[PDB]
This record gives structure tokens, sequence and C-alpha cells, in this order.
RNA sequence: GCGUUGGAUUGUUCACCCACUAAUAGGGAGUGAGCUGGGUUUAGACCGUCGUGAGACAGGUUAGUUUUACCCUACUGAU
RNA sequence: CUCUUAAGGUAGCCAAAUGGAUUAACGAGAUUCCCACUGUCCCUAUCUA
RNA sequence: AGAACUGGUACGGACAAGGGGAAUCUGACUGUCUAAUUAAAACAUAGCAUUGCGAUGGUCAGAAAGUGAUGUUGACGCAAU
RNA sequence: GUGAACAGCCUCUAGUUGAUAGAAUAAUGUAGAUAAGGGAAGUCGGCAAAAUAGAUCCGUAACUUCGGGAUAAGGAUUGGC
RNA sequence: AUGGUGAACUAUGCCUGAAUAGGGUGAAGCCAGAGGAAACUCUGGUGGAGGCUCGUAGCGGUUCUGACGUGCAAAUCGAUC
């Protein structure tokens, strides 16, 4: 999923496309956020701090 | 028999002359120093009799009072 | 005394252990023995790297290693 | 310690690194 | 239509037994269930015979074969070798 | 201690083979003057699968030289045999597939199966499906015939020993994985109670030395 | 003389936090056959250590039947 | 008897689709969390055999 | 299946009958055992691989046999792993 | 008959009225339920209850060995003439 | 230690008989339509195999601060699986 800004639309579109939602009918933003943080912790989404520049 | 007997192994190794120093339970494995090391795990129990009484104190538990000087 | 009977394992029968109940100068290069070979124990809280030696001369007292 | 080339290692083929997926 | 993608006849096995064993079994299963021409007719009516037998639905003939084929290639090679040795001994 | 499971196999109580479904003991025709100095024709009336065996057992028929009666025999079904074939059996028989011939008469390198280990045993070697011996040589003096056994070890044998031509039918049966325990149970039901084979590490020390 | 609170944390809890309240002070009989988790945890098993092996052990996890009184007395009611 | 250290900018050289064990399904196995839910509780009360 | 009408607090009207979802450790599974405390990461499982054996043989049983199981067997087999 | 069904209930032929009972409905118990507002704040721990349950239609994601997940999830309806 | 007794319960091999409602998913095989010179790539049909699944009888007893545990029972009962 893409096109998000401020990450609120990110969580909403992700909960909609993933099929996760609270009954009638709001998306479960908290549960999708849990999977987002779990993917960030497990390394499923690549990321790394920039190494310091060489002398 | 016959070569598996511990006396036969002591003759083949030349250890039969060691005399009384041999530890109890010595065999082809666990040289006597190894037996003295393994025995420490069970050495903490104190001996006792029918009375009962401490016929011998537990290791490092003699209870005797040294005369420090 | 001077040797607490530490007990270990699910069944505390042999207990295979002793521990000092008093202060000890373990030394700078202690490097704790592995626990499987550890019979005697000298817990770090009882250890001291310094002593309050006092010099009878001049009446002075100083903490020294 | 001797020389140790880092090129023998193969980085994990994470889904976000593959070019097969794209949007827009 | 081709409802299956690649599981073929082995899709009855389902998710169990994995993919590699499923393919190794699918190959021999397609080899076994396939019809074969009878040498005494040439009609495509031969059917499997409990691992080795291969009865012709017509002509009621029976012929020995492989566990999953009417004739393993090694058997055809041994037969050609026996034929060569026989034609050589005859001369 | 206690008796190990392998030691109980000799008692025979439950380890005996379930022979009821077997069609019979496969065997070559008993040696006779006809094969010693000629050959006897014999139709293969039918082939049928044998329980507890990896290849079909052929049912050849033969007339009795000494009496007016047919004499059926359960030959192993060599690959490429067909019903109604005239399975010649004798020292003079041609090297057609499925015929039984003495190993000495065959040209060197000839393929054969169910060859006798010694004369009169009615077939001992390569009885399993897909196996065949090779006649790698000949020693006409002190008649003997070197042969390559399916295991690959060489072995000498008397030239008089008989052996059907061609590989045994049903080879390649092991190529297919069984894919499940139930086929293994259905296969071992005809053979013996050797399966399931419990691991020795899981046995109690009284049961196996490996246990404990 | 009367009050001295509702809970989170077990990659543990001989502990501390927020919030209210005037305040959330310290102790004995505790209630180990009133009930309960950690635990006195025997019979199953696995991971790591020792030991040639049998087995436990510097450890940890998992699942595991101790079942009042109608007897006497005390107390609350009732002739 | 000498003697051990370079790797650059968001995905790379690549080995004859993939570089997987961080494995899908399955489980009266154990564990963490979310929606509904309700007397577990605030605070207990009532009816039936 | 479709089109009007109609009583509803109701409409699989009692009966009947999954709660669902996001993850971790463990074992692939179907399956089986401690009858009477432990049903499990335990046992078993097809798959993977080693060893000995070509019959005067390999694993064995039997006081012994002109004895017996594998063997109505033969290396694509047997027996221990 | 109802019902997808030898799922649950009533009835037909047929077989039974057998389980010690009479009088009230105390406390405390076993079994089946209801409850204003919060909805796990109780408990080591969602221990037990409850909640969706059948059917028609829309729709169903990550992963994956492509076979499965799946009745995923989330939604509209069910009566009678 | 000596001599005898047991597989009617329970462990296993074998022989011979008996028992296993109703639904969901849809494999080979085959039929028709649309593309490509062909393999073949799809669409619409029949098919009912899965050591499939939900769910009766049957099998076993995972779970209850459940009943009783001087019990109906020296292992049962209700729910649940
Ligand atoms: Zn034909």
């Amino acid at each position: 999923i893409s096109g998000w800004k401020d990450a609120t639309e990110f969580i909403e579109i992700l909960a909609r496309k993933q099929g996760r939602l609270l009954k009638g009918g709001e998306p479960d933003e908290s549960g999708v956020s849990k999977q987002i943080l779990n993917d960030f912790n497990r390394g499923k989404i690549p990321w790394f701090v920039l190494p310091p520049e060489k002398e | 028999g016959t070569g598996k007997k511990e006396k036969s192994r002591r003759i083949r190794e030349g250890d039969t002359k060691d005399g009384n120093l041999r530890v109890k339970g010595e065999n082809f494995y666990r040289d006597s120093k190894r037996v003295k090391f393994l025995n420490m795990y069970t050495s903490g129990k104190e001996i006792r009799n029918k009375k009962g009484n401490l016929i011998r104190a537990a290791s490092f538990q003699d209870s005797t009072i040294p005369d420090a000087r | 005394e001077m040797f607490k009977v530490i007990k270990t394992g699910k069944s505390r029968s042999k207990s295979w252990k002793r521990m000092i109940t008093k202060h000890t100068f373990v030394g700078e290069g202690f490097t704790r023995r592995p626990v499987k070979m550890e019979r005697i124990i000298r817990p770090s809280a009882l250890r001291q790297k310094k002593a309050n030696v006092t010099h009878p001369e001049l009446g002075v007292t100083v903490f020294l290693p | 310690m001797g020389k140790q080339d880092l090129g023998k290692l193969q980085t994990r083929k994470m889904k976000g690194l593959k070019s097969k997926f794209d949007q827009g | 239509a081709k409802r299956t993608k690649k599981v073929g006849i082995t899709g009855k096995y389902g998710v169990r037994y994995g993919s590699s064993l499923r393919r190794q079994v699918k190959k021999l299963e397609i080899q076994q269930h396939a019809r074969y021409d009878c040498s005494f007719c040439g009609k495509k009516t031969v059917k499997r015979g409990a691992a080795g037998i291969w009865t012709c639905s017509c002509c009621k003939k029976t012929v020995a074969g492989g566990a999953y084929t009417v004739s393993t290639a090694a058997a055809a090679t041994v037969r050609s070798t026996i034929r060569r040795l026989r034609e050589m001994v005859e001369a | 201690g206690r008796v190990i499971r392998n030691q109980r196999k000799g008692a025979g109580s439950i380890f005996t083979s379930h022979t009821r479904l077997r069609q019979g003991a496969a065997k070559l025709r008993t040696l006779d003057y006809a094969e010693r100095h000629g050959y006897i024709r014999g139709i293969v009336k039918q082939i049928v699968h044998d329980s507890g065996r990896g290849a079909p057992l052929a049912k050849v028929v033969f007339r009795d030289p000494y009496k007016y009666r047919l004499r059926e025999e359960i030959f192993i079904a060599n690959e490429g045999v067909h019903t109604g074939q005239f399975i010649y059996a004798g020292k003079k028989a041609s090297l057609n597939v499925g015929n039984v011939l003495p190993l000495g008469s065959v040209p060197e390198g000839t393929i054969v199966s169910n060859v006798e280990e010694k004369p009169g045993d009615r077939g001992a070697l390569a009885r399993a499906s897909g196996n065949y011996v090779i006649i790698i040589g000949h020693n006409p003096d002190e008649n003997k015939t070197r042969v390559r056994l399916p295991s690959g070890a060489k072995k000498v044998i008397s030239s008089d020993a008989r052996g059907v031509i061609g590989v045994i039918a049903g080879g390649g049966r092991v190529d297919k994985p069984l894919l499940k325990a139930g086929r293994a149970f259905h296969k071992y039901r005809l053979k013996r109670n050797s399966w399931p084979k419990t691991r020795g590490v899981a046995m109690n020390p009284v049961d196996h030395p490996h246990g404990g």
C-alpha cells in the first residue's frame, strides 16, 4: 500500500486492504499498528542508520 | 575373564606396583585423580549411626575450634 | 560456620557445595570459576578491595587497597 | 585477526528490496 | 478445463507430503494410469495389472511389464541384447 | 535384563509369514532327463500377482513325459512374457526371452534371472523384480560359469545351473515414495509383523541396550 | 473512640507508580485441611551440564487424584 | 624467523525462480495481544426442580 | 427466481447450531500409548543414510535332535540402526 | 409430521406408570435462568457463563510447497397470504 | 529355590464374519466454446479421488475451584472435546 501521508491514511488503507476491521465498520487501526511495529522489530521492512562518513 | 580383570590391566599398564594408593572403584576409565574429583559431588553428606550421632563431620564442617595464634 | 551448606537441584540431597560467610580478598584477577567446578563460593558483596589501615606513628589513618 | 571478506555473505531477500513489486 | 495448475493427478494428496514428493509421485502416477497400445492389436486399451501385469481390454491378452510402465527401458535394452546374442549364435 | 525384540524373532509366534494369500512357492521345474538331453514346451496359461512379492508369478503348464497329465508350475513372470507363449525349457532351448536355459549354453554376457545357485535348487538368485545376473565368463574345463550377482559381487557356479532369460518383471517399484504410513502397513501386512520398527533409543534399558 | 483506598507490572514481586481521599502509619493470633499462585511437586517428556554407561544437575519449560462434623465442645438463632 | 584492519550513499556483486530454517497447512500442546460478550467485580437481588 | 399484499417488540420465532482476529515457542500431518492423577515438544509415520549377508550364509530360538522363525524367502530381499 | 439427514421434538402399532412417600418452601447446597449503568476495573491467569451459530446473495487479505488459508474477515435477507 | 495354573480383562500375529446417517471443498479422466501452424492458455459443463473436512451411531476420556468421592460405580454421572 502506498500514497499515504501523515500515516493515518497509511493505517486506514492498510487495515482496509488487509481485511482487518472492527465490526460495523471502522478499521482496526490498533491491531494493524501492532503488526506494523512487529514487522519493524523483526526486520521485515528494511531500515538502517547511516554509517558515519569516512574521514 | 581374563584380560578385562582390573589386575590384568594394572599388570599391562605397570600400575600394579602403585600399592595402597589406588582409589576405590578404579577402572580403565577415570584415573584415580578423576575418581577423587568426581567423588566430591557426593562428599557433602555426613555419616551417622543408629543412635544416631555424627560419627564423622561433613566436609568443611568439622566444627572443631582452631587455636589461632 | 565459615562454610554455608548451599543446596542445588530439584532434589536437595547431596548439594555438593560450600560457601564462605565472611569477607575475602579474592584478588584482582579473580575470573570466577565455572559453576560446574564451583565448590567454594566467595560472594562479591562480602569481598573488599580496600582496608582502613591505621599507622600507629603520627596517629594517622588512611584507607588503602 | 585475519582478513575477512564481507562479500561471501548474502543479504536476506526482503520483500521490500525486490523490484518485482511496485506502485504508481 | 485445467482446474489444477501443476499438482495434476497428485492434487488429491492435498497439502500433505510436500511438493517434491508430490511431483515424484505425480510422474509415476501419470506413467501408470496412461493407456498403452497392445502389441497384439495396436489399440490403446492396455491397463495396469497390479504392478507388472498389463491386460489388454480387447483380445484378453496379458503381458509382463514394469511396476509403473508396460516396459521399463532397461527391460527393452536387455531384450535387444538377448536378440543380438541370439542372432549372433544363430550364425 | 530382558529379551531384546530382535531375539524374539526366532520364537516364530507372531513373526511367521502370512502365507495364505501367496499363490505358491515359485520354482523351476525339477531337473529331469528331458532337460538333460532335450527341451520341453510349456504354455504360460496365465500370470497373476502374488501376495508378499514384488513381481507377478507366472503359471506355466507342462506335459508329463512319464504320464498323460499336465504339470503346472509357478515360474516367475519375466518382463516381456505374454500369455500363450511357448516357454521352452531345456539345454537345447533357444535364447528367447522367458526361456530357462543352463548358464553354460548361453553366450558370455547373456542376461538371465532366477538362476540356480547350485543345480537342482529350482532357482535361487535374482528372484526380486528388476534384477538380473550377467554371465561375465566361462570355464568349459571343470564346467563352471562366472556370473555377476545383482549385489555386484562376482560368484562362480556350475555351468549346469538353469536360469530364465531376461530381467524379472515389475522392476522400478521402489521409485515411487510410499507417501504415507498406511501403504506401508498394507504392504507389511502380507509379509510379517516387522513393522512399525520402534527406535532403539526410545526403548527401556531392559528392552534394548541402547535404551536408558 | 472511629477511619487507614480502586489498580498496572512475573523477559519474578523480599518491590515501586500514578489518582482520590483528612489519611491511605507500624505490628500479634493468625487463618499450611475455609480457598488460592509461588511452592514440600514421586510416576510422562524435551532442551543444556556432568558421567564410558546406569542416572542426577549450575538450569529451564510443559502436564500432573489428599475427598469434615451425623461425634464432642465454642459461637448465632430456637424450645 | 618473519606477519596480520582497505569495502560507501536505501540494496551489490550475481551462483548451473530462489539464495529459503524467520518453512505453508494441520494441534483437546503452551504463551502475548484486539472486537463482540457478559454478574469475575462495583453489589449483590430474585425465580424454578 | 421474480411481482404486489399483509401481521411484527419476532420472524433458522421452542428444538437445532462455528465466536472471530493479530503473533510467538513446539511437533510436519492421519494416528497411538501410562485401563484407575501426567494425551504431551512423548511414541509411531512415509522420506533420508549406514552396517552384514549370494545359502556349508546374516539376525536368532531350542537340554538335543534326521529341530525350528525369517523362508511359499534371494540384494528393487532380509535383520539392526 | 417437522425437518439437509437414523441431528432435536410430537404422534402410529407395540411396550410401560417402575425410582419410598405425606406436609411447608428456613438457612446452606446440586441443576436451569434473569438483572438498571461501566464491560475484565475480580482472579496468578477471560476459571465458568454470555456472545456469531442453519440457509440465500455480495465479498474475503498476509503466507504458501499453489494443493490450502476460507464458512477467513466484514456485510443485506429469512414470517404469512 | 522346586513343581504346576492363566491371553474370558488386557498386549500382539493370523483365520473367519459383522458395523460406519446427513452436508461443505472439488483430482484424474472426459465434453462444448474462444485464442495460437502446433504444444498449449483460458471460459462454460459431467466426474466424485483425497491415509480431506463439519457433523450421527460407534470409539477414547483433553477440560470442570462440576455431582458424588462412607458414590449407583474400588473409576460412574452432566456438560465439554
Ligand atoms: Zn490386445
